[PDB]
């Protein structure tokens, strides 16, 4: 990172690669979706899992698209 | 001599107005193209530690003396790299201060002129400015 | 009379620009903005009801 | 008399052992005075109190699983069948004067020991104190934390009451026997057969009073010796370098402070032991496999593991006529956690590429990625710990128990991600807050209206100024910046006297002048040392 | 600041008249006689405006005209220091979290949570009140 | 030459806090109008041998508080501390005297669940007592702040507004004492 983005960039670990966070988000979403497999008989929680996974996938996709298009760095 | 609705205040600042529904800025280019040029300027200047500037307007007859006159208006002009363009006279000028000499700008400034000229022949003014800034800043080192 | 400007004003502040302000601010302008944002989120919640 | 005796004994000691130079080296050793460097010795003092009270307890405890009929004073359990271990735990708390107090001080000291280890670990991790040359000593500490967890678990399993026996049946017996291929062999080696058997409590007792505490004592000795001879880290500040230690010598200041802190920690643990009930085992009854109670939590330092059991889904595999049950996941998970904790310094030097000697600490704001990672880890730890108490929380706070399970399950993925992002941005935000004071000085809070109507806040520069009067921007030096004018001395002092009556004005004047002169001399000494080096 | 006092005195006149009228009109030909809740509320609303108006009226007759009370004051009349205005603080959010802890404790009737919340409130309010008065650390 | 801003804010807030007691007075008078002739009803026996001395101690705490204010306006931090310590001790005595009255009332069968009179009596006097406890906390915090820095005009203003609150609490008690122990 540049010091304009992280002022103490030369004092410590200041950069995490974006691929790590994108892949971690996708894997976390997939893990939310795999907990639909279980013994539970209700589906309220299935909808909560689907919604949280959808929000995560949308955030990852927005970030990836905006980095590709150059709007954020 | 002040525009309508503009006032000189007790601090020397100008307090201006716009008619409701009208714009303050009105540059004849799309907003997202202006954002792209702004990012090109900012991140080119950060990567080279030299302030990059762009001029659009009439450059006169010599057009290099005028460009050197305009460079005095860039902040910290000794460390600045100005690209001035006259769409009418169809002229491209690059002028830089002394702090930037010896940092890679003699190689990159003509490359910036070529990059601008290639896009101008297609009728793409802002695209030419963006491309030229990108090539010239990629060729200057923070030295 | 050439004043240097930016081609477009900055879209957002840098990273770290906002979050500590939000929890330490005594600026009535920022507090008013925070009120407007949170009140509108509550408006959406009540409208969903 | 008292001085001649000291000289005579000193000469007798020096003629026989000639220890003068080594002793003097110990007296002149310098320790930094930062408040957070006192976190490790809370753990040390808790361990010492545990040793003393535990030795007292072994004089009365019979760890036998032999079944007997209770013949003691506690009427609600008269005639009830119980082990000798539960019997003698009751005898300690009712038939030995001071036994209940000693037992409660022991258990509170165990809780403070685990909590101190956790907080001290957080300091080590967030300040970067694990970096070379100190990787091994982080590893030793990690082992100390694991051993403390299992030592406390074995300790509260000893009385063989219903609650702790329920904990033994599920965790020590159930998870173990679930282990693939070797699970049941490990169970029958540990228990001597099936649960509960007859050897478990005597064996755990031997592990708890001698074997594990001996390993812990050896590891603590190695740990403190490494700290002592590697010379404690310090924060950046005036006069502090990578090659020096700024602080106070052992004799007398650090010794007095350490002894007084030990006395105060002992006082707190003694007040807790005789003001707050912990583990009143007579209310629980003896352990019987047919009985159970609602609310089967372990001690807090084990809760996360229990929380993991509660949250992980019922995922099992049945390959070729065999069974891999759910608990295996938890076992693997625990190993993974421990392996990641022990290995962290080497992971970070592999990722960052930084393999330099480090004696100056990092402020947590200045290492935003590691601070975000540690905050993420603490968020996961807290979520698992509260998942373990999900049934209590459901009862007290009116949440569906099913809902708490699903909140823990989803939050186990979502809360660490949110916490990581927030902590990262918050750390960079504190960096920017420091930068602001560096360019503009300290905001004093005093607003002024200029003659033309401008409003300006007065700033106090931290360095030299311009001819225009604005401060010259200062460079960040890894050290904290003042942000309140009162912390720079702007408030002055009230006026010398008792709380109700003033002293004579001449006394006040002399005292104030002496205080200002001393403060200036101290600042000048640090400044000139810094200028020289 | 005579207008500031006058505003509250005018409100006071209306509130006192309304309180007297309501008490007298409900005592006569209203079922049960005096309606005590509304009468009490009107009397003490009158008291509220009376306290503030009397304070403003006493303050006004002390100090002579301020630049904001002067019809043709100049901007430069107001030059100088205004006072202290806190530049930043994270103590307000701590106070509100503490008070919300005590409130959740009172809602669910958990006396230990109420005790913890009250202790949190006292600590947070001390943190706010002392923030600009703690001296330097001493060593 | 200008209003004390902290003073005006404190006065404005105190006037608002009068409406909070308006609600409780409304509750009391509603329950009293529905009494049916017996007010206080049996077995409640109010005793003035103890309410009156506690009331007088609380009134005298106002004079001691005003003395502290005069010292603060004079710039005398030690006189302010002495008078505010005396005021704190007297208000603490008021709180303990009220608690003793409560204890003797509960043993004879006047409680919050027991009767409508007990409900209004205890909410009214107990919320006033909570206000007294808040004022004692305020005295403690103010006195600790005078030891933190030199005695400035802002510090004296803080003392003055704490006294405004204490006088409000005393006057509210006079009103509550008149309506409960004499306008029965
Ligand atoms: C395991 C890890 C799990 C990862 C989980 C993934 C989540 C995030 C994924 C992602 O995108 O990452 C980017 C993200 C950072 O990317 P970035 O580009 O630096 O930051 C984003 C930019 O600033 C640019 O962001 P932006 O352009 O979206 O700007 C955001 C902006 C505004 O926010 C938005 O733009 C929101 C957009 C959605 C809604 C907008 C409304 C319009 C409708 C949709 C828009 C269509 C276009 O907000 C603000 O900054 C200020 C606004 C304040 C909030 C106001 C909201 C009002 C609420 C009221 C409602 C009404 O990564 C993270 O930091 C995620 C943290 C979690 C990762 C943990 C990693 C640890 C792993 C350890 C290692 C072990 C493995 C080996
Ligand atoms: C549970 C809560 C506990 C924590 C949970 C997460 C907290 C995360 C906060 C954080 O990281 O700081 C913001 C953080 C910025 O962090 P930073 O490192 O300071 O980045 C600086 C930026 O460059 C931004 O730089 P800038 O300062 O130039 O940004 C200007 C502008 C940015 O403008 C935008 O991007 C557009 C904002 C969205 C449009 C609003 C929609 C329309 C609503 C009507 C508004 C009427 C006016 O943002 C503002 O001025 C917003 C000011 C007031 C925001 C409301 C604060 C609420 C305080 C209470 C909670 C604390 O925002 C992000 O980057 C991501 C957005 C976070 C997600 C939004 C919240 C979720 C939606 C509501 C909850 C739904 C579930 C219930
Ligand atoms: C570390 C070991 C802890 C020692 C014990 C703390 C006692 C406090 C002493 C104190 O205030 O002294 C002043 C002391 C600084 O005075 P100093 O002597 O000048 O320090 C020398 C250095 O220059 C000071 O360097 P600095 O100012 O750069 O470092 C302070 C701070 C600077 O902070 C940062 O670097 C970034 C801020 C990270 C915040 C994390 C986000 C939290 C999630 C928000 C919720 C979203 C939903 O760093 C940290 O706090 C690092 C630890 C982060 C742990 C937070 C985990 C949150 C998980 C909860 C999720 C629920 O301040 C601190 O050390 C702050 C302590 C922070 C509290 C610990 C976290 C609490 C965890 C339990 C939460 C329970 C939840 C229910
Ligand atoms: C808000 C934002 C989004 C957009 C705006 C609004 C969206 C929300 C709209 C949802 C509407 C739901 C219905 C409302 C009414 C209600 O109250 O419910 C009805 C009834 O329902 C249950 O009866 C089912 C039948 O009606 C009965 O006939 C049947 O018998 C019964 O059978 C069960 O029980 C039997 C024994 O009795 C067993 O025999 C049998 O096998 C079975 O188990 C049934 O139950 P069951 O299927 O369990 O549950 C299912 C119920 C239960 O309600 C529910 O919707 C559950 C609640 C869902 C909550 C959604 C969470 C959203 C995620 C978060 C936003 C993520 C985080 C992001 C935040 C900020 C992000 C910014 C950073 O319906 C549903 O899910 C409806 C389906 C659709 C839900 C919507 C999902 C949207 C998300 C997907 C997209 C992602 C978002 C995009 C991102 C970009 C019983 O309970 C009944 O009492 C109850 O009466
Ligand atoms: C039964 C029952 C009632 C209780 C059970 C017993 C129990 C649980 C504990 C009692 C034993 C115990 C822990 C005693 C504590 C005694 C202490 C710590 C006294 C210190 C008092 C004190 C500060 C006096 C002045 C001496 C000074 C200034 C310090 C000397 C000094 C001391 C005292 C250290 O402990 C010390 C430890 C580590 C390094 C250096 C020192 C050190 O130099
Ligand atoms: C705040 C918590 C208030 C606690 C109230 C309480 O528990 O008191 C009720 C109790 C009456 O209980 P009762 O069923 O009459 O039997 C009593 C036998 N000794 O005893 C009482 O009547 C207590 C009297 C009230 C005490 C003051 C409370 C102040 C009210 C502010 C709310
Ligand atoms: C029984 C448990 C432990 C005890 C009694 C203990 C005790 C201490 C003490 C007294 C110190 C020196 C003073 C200080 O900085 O606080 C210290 C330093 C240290 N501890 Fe621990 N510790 C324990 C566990 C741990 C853990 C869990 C870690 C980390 C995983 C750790 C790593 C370190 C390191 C790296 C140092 C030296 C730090 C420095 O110089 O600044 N220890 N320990
Ligand atoms: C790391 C150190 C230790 C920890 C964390 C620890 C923890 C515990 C705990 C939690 C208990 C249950 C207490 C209870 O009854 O309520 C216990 C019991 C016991 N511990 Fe320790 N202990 C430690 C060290 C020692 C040592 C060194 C001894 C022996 C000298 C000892 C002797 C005992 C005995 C005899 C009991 C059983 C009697 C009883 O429960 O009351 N402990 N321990
Ligand atoms: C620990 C048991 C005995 C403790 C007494 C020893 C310390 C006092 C003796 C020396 C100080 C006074 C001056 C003096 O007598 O000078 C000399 C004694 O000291 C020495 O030279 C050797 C002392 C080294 C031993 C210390 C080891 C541990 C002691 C630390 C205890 C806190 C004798 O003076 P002289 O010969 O008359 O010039």
């Amino acid at each position: 990172v540049d010091v304009e983005d992280v002022p103490s960039a030369e004092w410590g670990w200041s950069h995490m690669p974006i691929g790590v966070m994108h892949i971690g988000g996708l894997l976390s979403a997939a893990f939310l979706l795999v907990m639909m497999r279980g013994n539970h008989v209700g589906h309220v929680e299935d909808w909560f899992l689907i919604g949280f996974a959808a929000v995560i996938v949308a955030l990852v996709g927005r970030n990836w698209w905006l980095r590709r298009r150059g709007w954020i760095r | 001599d002040l525009p309508y609705g503009s006032a000189l205040t007790s601090s020397g600042r100008i307090s201006a107005v716009t008619e409701p529904g009208e714009l303050s800025v009105h540059y004849p280019f799309p907003t997202m193209d202006l954002v792209v040029l702004d990012d090109a300027l900012k991140y080119g200047s950060r990567a080279a530690k030299a302030r990059f500037a762009v001029y659009i307007g009439p450059l006169g007859a010599d057009t290099a003396a005028t460009a050197r006159e305009i460079l005095a208006n860039v902040p910290t002009p000794e460390n600045a790299v100005l690209l001035a363009v006259s769409p009418d006279q169809r002229a491209i000028e690059v002028v830089y201060g002394a702090d930037v000499k010896g940092r890679g700008i003699e190689s990159a400034a003509p490359l910036g002129v070529s990059a601008a000229a290639a896009s101008f022949k297609e009728g793409n003014l802002i695209d030419g400015l963006i491309s030229a800034v990108r090539v010239m800043s990629a060729g200057v080192s923070p030295a | 009379e050439l004043e240097a400007r930016r081609p477009f004003p900055e879209r957002m502040g840098p990273k770290g620009n906002l979050i500590y302000k939000l929890i330490t601010t005594t600026d009535h302008k920022l507090i008013g903005i925070m009120y407007c944002v949170v009140c509108f989120a509550f408006f959406l919640v009540g409208g969903l009801m | 008399d008292f001085a001649k005796l000291a000289a005579a004994q000193g000469d007798a000691i020096d003629s026989r052992y000639h220890p003068s130079a080594a002793v003097r080296r110990q007296l002149n050793k310098v320790f930094p005075t930062h408040w957070s460097f006192l976190l490790g010795e809370i753990a040390l003092y808790s361990f010492i109190i545990l040793l003393l009270t535990g030795v007292w307890l072994t004089l009365f405890f019979d760890p036998s699983m032999a079944h007997v009929t209770y013949d003691g004073v506690y009427q609600p359990l008269r005639g009830v069948q119980m082990s000798r271990a539960y019997e003698t735990a009751l005898d300690i708390s009712f038939e030995v004067r001071g036994g209940l107090f000693v037992r409660q001080v022991h258990h509170w000291a165990a809780l403070m020991f685990a909590a101190s280890i956790m907080v001290h670990l957080a300091r080590i991790f967030f300040t970067g104190a694990f970096r070379r040359p100190r990787e091994a000593n982080w590893v030793i500490g990690s082992l100390l934390l694991i051993l403390a967890m299992f030592e406390g678990f074995f300790g509260y399993s000893l009385p063989d009451d219903l609650l702790s026996g329920t904990g033994i049946r599920a965790a020590l017996s159930g998870i173990t026997m679930g282990i693939p291929v070797i699970g049941t062999w490990m169970h029958w080696a540990l228990f001597g057969g099936d649960f509960p058997g007859e050897i478990l409590i005597p064996r755990l007792y031997a592990l708890h009073i001698l074997l594990i505490p001996g390993i812990i004592l050896a590891l603590i000795g190695a740990h403190l010796a490494l700290v002592w001879f590697q010379k404690h880290t310090q924060f950046p500040g005036p006069g502090r370098t990578e090659t020096n230690v700024v602080g106070v010598r052992v004799m007398p200041v650090f010794a007095v402070k350490s002894g007084a802190f030990f006395a105060m920690i002992t006082g707190v643990l003694g007040l807790m032991g005789g003001l707050l009930t912990i583990n009143p085992i007579w209310n629980l009854g003896p352990y019987k496999p047919s009985q159970v109670s609602a609310g089967s939590q372990p001690d807090f330092y084990m809760m996360w593991t229990d929380g993991l059991i509660r949250l992980w889904p019922a995922w099992e595999f049945y390959p070729f006529g065999h069974t891999i049950p759910q608990g295996v996941w938890v076992a693997v998970g625990m190993g993974l956690v421990f392996a990641l904790l022990i290995a962290y310094p080497f992971i970070e030097k592999k990722v960052t590429g930084d393999d330099a000697h480090h004696n100056l600490l990092q402020r947590p704001r200045d290492v935003p990625v590691r601070t975000a990672i540690g905050s993420m880890a603490i968020a996961l730890y807290l979520l698992l710990t509260f998942a373990c108490m999900n049934d209590i929380i459901a009862l007290k706070f009116h949440i569906s128990l099913n809902a708490t399970t699903w909140i823990g399950r989803i939050g186990m993925v979502v809360l660490p991600a949110i916490v990581y992002f927030v902590a990262y941005r918050w750390a960079i935000s504190l960096q920017r807050s420091d930068r602001e004071v560096l360019e503009h000085g300290v905001e004093t809070g005093i607003i002024k209206r200029l003659p033309h109507g401008a409003y300006v806040e007065l700033h106090q520069p931290l360095g030299p100024v311009d001819e225009h009067g604005h401060p010259i921007p200062l460079e960040y030096a890894g050290a904290p910046l003042p942000k309140r004018m009162n912390k720079l001395g702007s408030g002055g002092a009230p006026g010398t006297g008792s709380f109700l009556f003033p002293d004579p004005a001449v006394e006040h004047e002399a005292l104030t002048e002496a205080a200002h002169a001393s403060e200036h001399k101290s600042l000048t000494a640090l400044k000139e040392h810094q200028d020289r080096i | 600041m005579h207008i500031e006092a006058r505003l509250f005195e005018i409100l006071t006149a209306f509130f006192a008249l309304a309180a007297v009228v309501y008490a007298v009109l409900t005592a006569m030909f209203a079922t049960g006689g005096v309606e005590w809740a509304g009468t009490t509320a009107l009397v003490l609303t009158t008291g509220l405006t009376l306290i503030t108006g009397t304070f403003f009226r006493f303050v006004a007759r002390r100090l002579d005209t301020r630049p904001e009370d002067y019809e043709d004051a100049e901007i430069s009349d107001g030059a100088g220091e205004l006072g202290f205005f806190a530049p930043h603080s994270w103590w307000p959010i701590l106070i509100s979290l503490s008070f919300s802890t005590a409130a959740v404790g009172a809602a669910l009737w958990l006396p230990w949570l109420i005790a913890a919340g009250v202790a949190f409130v006292i600590t947070s309010v001390c943190g706010l009140v002392f923030e600009y008065y703690w001296g330097p650390e001493k060593h | 030459n200008r209003p004390n801003m902290v003073s005006v804010g404190t006065i404005v807030w105190l006037s608002s806090e009068l409406m909070f007691f308006a609600g409780l007075f409304a509750m009391y008078f509603t329950a009293r109008a529905q009494a049916g002739g017996a007010w206080p009803p049996e077995p409640t026996e109010l005793n003035l041998a103890l309410a009156v001395p506690v009331t007088l101690v609380l009134i005298a705490s106002s004079f001691t508080c005003q003395m502290g204010v005069f010292a603060a306006e004079r710039g005398d931090v030690f006189g302010l501390r002495r008078w505010y310590v005396i005021t704190f001790l007297m208000g603490l005595f008021f709180v303990l005297g009220q608690g003793y009255e409560y204890i003797h009332l509960v043993e004879h069968g006047t409680t919050i669940p027991g009767s409508a009179y007990g409900s209004v009596f205890y909410l009214a006097t107990g919320f006033h007592g909570l206000h007294v406890i808040g004022g004692l906390v305020a005295f403690v915090l103010l006195l600790a702040r005078t030891k933190m820095s030199k005695f400035t005009p802002a510090q004296a203003t803080a003392a003055i507004v704490v006294s405004y609150y204490w006088h409000f609490v005393d006057i509210v008690w006079i009103a509550l004492f008149a309506t409960i122990y004499f306008v029965r």
